[PDB]
């Protein structure tokens, strides 16, 4: 399956 | 001659199942035939399939037992397929293989216990299969492994803390399993170590002081783990650490102030822990920064000055903290800032002048704040300037003319805050502005005469800013879905042309000065779903147009003093509270049934 990479992505 | 080459080969053939496209390409006419097939390298000498890539040709079915046949493979490549089933052993005896690619197939069960067998593995990726079960413990006999990727399966149960006996290992992807427990602090002795992904697992305790001795570690990432405890203060000894995620765990305490050693450190993110502390004034000193990111943590300090100097500082997310002070006025002038949001805080201060210097910055986000002061006039000189959300602050003085020039500007809101004199008439220019919010400001102004020209505005609100004058008449009108004016001293009719307006969905007109009639237009509008009218001077009666309309749903007429029957039609179940204190309004909702005669007041 995908597993996600990088940094935490939140936004506003 | 009988050649196990060829039969292992067409072994394979027959037995993985795939469109022509596959194995078209071998053929055996009627001299070392395979050599010139697709994906097949032979030894120079030999004539020994030494690499087989078979990857992304859609294929099916199972590896047959006759590929331990290419007994002189280095390289096996079956990435990218739909290759499914418990991992097939026989691939453990090809036995001088080198780099093993299973990734992007689906295999299910346990993994099998051969794979020590392959003394020289350099390279073993599989990443994204259906394995279950425990991780193999025969892979730490591995003494030449470099890369070892086993994430995005199912694996269960703790890390095998064996796997730190592996010093040539530089690579570890162990993320997207369900592994648990506490990390092996063994893990720590690997030497060679630079990348290491283990993130969006479950496990339990913290990161191991151990760790700090991964002398070459540069990437490190374990993230949505369930992590937890105080962050391990050794850990600033790791010199060459670049990249460090954090985010999404359980970690408290403070951010160590060793941390200020972490001298190649670009991206760094705590995101969504509780690690409330300040931020170490030691952060200065990171010249690689790049990235900073401390969302939703419960950090209360005074940003650093020197942040503001950091030369390669270029996103920078602070929001959900409780931050004081102000922002380093030094802030954008290394030319490289690309987003900021600092929202939810206790910021005071002015904006920095800087933020934009090198027109790299698209997303400025200073909501919820103390800010105070004017709006520098540099961020309407920003042409890369795409989201704006400055809402909820103390900005002061009149909003600077230039942002309509912005070829990018999107989203503005500026509400909520001590804003006056004149609403700039560029807004209206602006060519991509989908939502202008300047709800409950001071201005004490009328609208820009064009507001309604604008091409792509489609949420505009500008209730209880202090409005005067009329209504600007509603030319274009081509993107508006949402229209607040509610709450102002808007005087005049409505304009009549409210009709062009063909996308509206919402429109409150409410406690304002309107007088004259209600316009019919507004029942031509397609989609129309809520008008309030409500608490104004309009006079004169209801146009029966209304009933006919079968998309509206919240029509508020009440406050103004109007006459004649209510519409009878879809306004038949509307809340009859909708048609309070409008003492003419007639019919059987406001219970006073109506004239019946020769002249009425309607047509
Ligand atoms: C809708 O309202 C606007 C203004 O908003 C309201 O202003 C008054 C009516 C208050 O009751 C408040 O509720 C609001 O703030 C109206 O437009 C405005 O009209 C003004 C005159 O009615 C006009 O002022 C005039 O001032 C110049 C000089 O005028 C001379 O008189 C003043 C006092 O009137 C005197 O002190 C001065 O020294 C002068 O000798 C005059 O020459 C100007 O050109 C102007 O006519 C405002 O400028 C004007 N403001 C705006 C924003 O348009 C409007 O008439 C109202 N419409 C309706 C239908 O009622
Ligand atoms: C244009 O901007 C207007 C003003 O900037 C918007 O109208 C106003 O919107 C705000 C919130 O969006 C609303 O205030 C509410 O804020 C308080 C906080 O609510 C949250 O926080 C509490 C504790 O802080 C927490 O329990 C919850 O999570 C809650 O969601 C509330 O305490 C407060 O009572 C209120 O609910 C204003 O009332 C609202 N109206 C006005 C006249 O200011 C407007 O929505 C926007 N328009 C568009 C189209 O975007
Ligand atoms: C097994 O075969 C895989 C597919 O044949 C192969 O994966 C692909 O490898 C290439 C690298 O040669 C990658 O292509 C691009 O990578 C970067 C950007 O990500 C570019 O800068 C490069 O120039 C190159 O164009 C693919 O991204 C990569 N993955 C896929 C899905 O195609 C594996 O490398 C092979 N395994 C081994 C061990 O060699
Ligand atoms: C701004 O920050 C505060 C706290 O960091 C947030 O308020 C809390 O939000 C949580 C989750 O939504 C609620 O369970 C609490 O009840 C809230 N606390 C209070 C005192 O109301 C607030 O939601 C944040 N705002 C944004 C936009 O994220
Ligand atoms: C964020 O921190 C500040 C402290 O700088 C808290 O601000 C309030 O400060 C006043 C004095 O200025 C005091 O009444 C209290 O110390 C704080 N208020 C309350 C209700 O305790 C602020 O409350 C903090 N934000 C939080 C805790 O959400
Ligand atoms: C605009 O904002 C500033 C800052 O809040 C105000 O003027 C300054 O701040 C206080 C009042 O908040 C004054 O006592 C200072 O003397 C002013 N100068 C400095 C350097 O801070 C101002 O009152 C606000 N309102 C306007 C300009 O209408
Ligand atoms: C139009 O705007 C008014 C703003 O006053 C809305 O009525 C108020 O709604 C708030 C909820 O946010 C209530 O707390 C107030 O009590 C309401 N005011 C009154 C006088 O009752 C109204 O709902 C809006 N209409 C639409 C269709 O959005
Ligand atoms: C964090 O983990 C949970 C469950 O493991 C998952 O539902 C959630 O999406 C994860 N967060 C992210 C950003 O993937
Ligand atoms: C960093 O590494 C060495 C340990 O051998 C030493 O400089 C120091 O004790 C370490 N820092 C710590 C443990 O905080
Ligand atoms: C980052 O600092 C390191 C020190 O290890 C240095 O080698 C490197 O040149 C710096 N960054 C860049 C982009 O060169
Ligand atoms: C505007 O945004 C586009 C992407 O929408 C971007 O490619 C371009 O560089 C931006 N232009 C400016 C002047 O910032």
């Amino acid at each position: 399956h995908e597993v996600p990479s990088g940094p935490n992505p939140i936004s506003n | 001659k009988f050649s196990p080459q060829l039969l292992s080969l067409l072994s394979l053939k027959t037995s993985l199942s795939g469109p022509p496209s596959a194995f078209q390409d071998w053929k055996v006419p009627v001299d070392a035939v395979w050599c010139s097939w697709s994906g097949v390298v032979c030894d120079n000498v030999t004539a020994q399939v030494i690499s087989l890539d078979l990857s992304h040709r859609n294929l099916s079915g199972r590896i047959p037992i006759q590929i331990r046949y290419l007994s002189s493979l280095l390289y096996l490549n079956l990435s990218g397929n739909s290759l499914e089933g418990s991992f097939p052993t026989s691939i453990f005896d090809l036995t001088k293989l080198t780099t093993l690619d299973i990734s992007r197939n689906s295999f299910d069960s346990s993994f099998p216990p051969g794979i020590s067998k392959l003394k020289f593995l350099k390279v073993f990726n599989a990443f994204s299969n259906n394995f279950e079960g425990l991780l193999p413990s025969d892979v730490s006999r591995l003494r030449f492994l470099e890369e070892l990727n086993f994430g995005g399966s199912y694996f269960e149960g703790e890390i095998p803390a064996a796997y730190g006996g592996l010093q040539r290992l530089k690579f570890i992807h162990l993320a997207g399993n369900v592994l648990g427990g506490k990390l092996p602090p063994r893990l720590g002795l690997l030497t060679e170590l630079q990348h290491m992904e283990i993130g969006y697992n479950h496990f339990n305790g913290n990161i191991p002081s151990e760790f700090a001795l991964l002398s070459n570690l540069k990437y490190f990432d374990v993230s949505n783990a369930s992590l937890s405890g105080s962050l391990p203060q050794e850990l600033g000894n790791l010199s060459n650490l670049e990249t460090l995620f954090l985010f999404q765990n359980g970690f408290t305490g403070e951010i160590p102030e060793s941390y200020s050693n972490l001298k190649s450190l670009k991206l760094l993110d705590f995101s969504s822990n509780q690690l409330s502390g300040s931020i170490p004034s030691g952060f200065s000193t990171l010249k690689n920064l790049t990235w900073l990111s401390l969302i939703s943590n419960n950090l209360s300090g005074e940003v650093p000055e020197g942040i503001g100097e950091l030369p390669e500082l270029t996103t920078l997310f602070l929001w959900n903290n409780n931050f004081t002070g102000v922002l380093p006025h030094k802030l954008g002038s290394n030319g490289k800032l690309e987003t900021m949001d600092v929202s939810n805080n206790s910021f005071t201060g002015t904006i920095p002048s800087s933020l934009c210097h090198g027109n790299k910055l698209y997303k400025l986000i200073l909501f919820s704040n103390m800010f105070e002061g004017e709006l520098p006039k540099s961020l309407t000189r920003c042409e890369s300037l795409w989201r704006f959300r400055s809402q909820n602050n103390r900005l002061n003085g009149t909003i600077p003319i230039g942002f309509g020039s912005l070829r990018n500007l999107t989203f503005v809101d500026l509400s909520n805050n001590r804003f006056t004199d004149q609403i700039p008439a560029d807004f209206a220019t602006a060519p991509v502005l989908q939502y202008l919010n300047l709800s409950t400001n001071f201005f004490h102004r009328k609208l820009p005469e064009n507001i309604w020209k604008a091409p792509n505005l489609q949420i505009f609100s500008a209730s209880f800013s202090n409005l005067i004058g009329e209504i600007p008449n509603y030319v274009g009108c081509k993107s508006f879905y949402r229209i607040e004016l509610q709450g102002n001293s808007l005087n005049g009719t409505i304009p009549w042309d409210i009709g062009h307006c063909e996308k509206l969905l919402s429109l409150n007109l409410s406690q304002n000065h309107l007088n004259g009639i209600i316009p019919w237009e507004i029942s031509t509008l397609p989609s129309i779903a809520d008008v309030d009218l409500s608490h104004n001077l309009l006079t004169g009666t209801i146009p029966s147009d209304f009933g006919s309309s079968k998309t509206i749903t919240t029509f508020n007429v009440s406050y103004n003093q109007l006459i004649g029957p209510i519409p009878s039609g879809s306004f038949a179940h509307l809340n009859p509270s909708f048609f309070s204190s409008n003492e003419g309004l007639c019919g059987d909702l406001v219970g006073k049934p109506c004239n019946s005669d020769s002249g009425l007041e309607v047509l």
